[PDB]
C-alpha cells in the first residue's frame, strides 16, 4: 500500500 | 548522516515539528466518494490507482499557524508517489521546510517508526504529533497526541491543539512539559 500501512 | 540538513537561518530558534500525514491531517482511500477533496493518480507496476483524500476540519487555519510557530516537518509512513503530491495540494503556505516519507523510517517489530534521533535536532527542541503510538515508540516523550480521523466532520482537533501548540513553541525544553 502507497499510503501510512 | 541525518534525515534533514541544518535548519535555515529563520528556524533555528525554532522548535522542530514531525507532523504525520495520513489519519492525522487527512484520510484517503481508494474506494470512490463524491465529496474528496483530492483525488491524486497513483501509478502502481503500471496501472493507474486514484486515491480520494479528504482533508481534516481545520487543517488549513492549522497548518498555517504551525508554519509560523515551529520548524514544520512532514514525516509519514506512506510513499512519495502518494504523500509528495498531497503535500503539494496540501500545503499552500509553505509550512513544511522538508518532507520523509517510508524510506527514512526505521522498521523495527514490524511497524514504521519514526525514529526522531535520525533528524539531528535537540530532542528537547523538538515535538512530534501523530495519529498513531506505535509511530513514536522511541521517543515517547515528545509526543504530542492527536486522535485518528477518518470522516468526521464535525471533528476541531486540529483547532483545539493550536493554543497547546501556541504555548509549547515559548518553551525552552518540551519535556518540561511533556514530562520527561
Ligand atoms: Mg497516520
Amino acid at each position: 500500500s502507497p499510503t501510512s500501512p | 548522516q541525518y534525515l534533514l540538513p541544518e535548519a535555515k537561518a529563520q528556524d533555528s530558534d525554532k522548535i522542530c515539528v514531525v507532523i504525520n500525514l495520513d489519519e492525522t491531517l487527512v484520510h484517503s482511500s481508494f474506494k470512490p466518494v463524491n465529496n474528496a477533496d483530492f483525488i491524486i493518480p497513483v501509478e502502481i507496476d503500471g496501472v493507474v490507482h486514484q486515491v480520494y483524500v479528504l482533508k481534516r476540519p481545520h487543517v488549513d487555519e492549522f497548518l498555517q499557524r504551525m508554519g509560523e510557530l515551529f520548524e514544520c516537518v512532514l514525516f509519514t509512513a506512506s510513499l512519495a508517489k502518494y504523500a509528495d503530491p498531497v503535500a503539494d495540494l496540501l500545503d499552500k503556505w509553505g509550512a513544511f521546510r522538508a518532507r520523509l516519507f517510508r524510506e527514512s523510517c526505521v522498521f523495527h517489530r514490524g511497524n514504521y517508526v519514526k525514529d526522531l534521533s535520525r533528524l539531528g535536532r535537540d530532542l528537547r527542541r523538538v515535538l512530534i504529533l501523530d495519529n498513531s503510538p506505535a509511530s513514536y515508540v522511541f521517543h515517547p516523550d515528545n509526543a504530542v497526541p492527536v486522535a485518528s480521523w477518518f470522516d468526521n466532520m464535525s471533528d476541531t482537533e486540529l483547532h483545539d491543539l493550536l493554543p497547546f501548540f501556541e504555548q509549547l513553541s515559548r518553551v525552552d525544553d518540551v519535556y518540561s512539559v511533556l514530562r520527561q
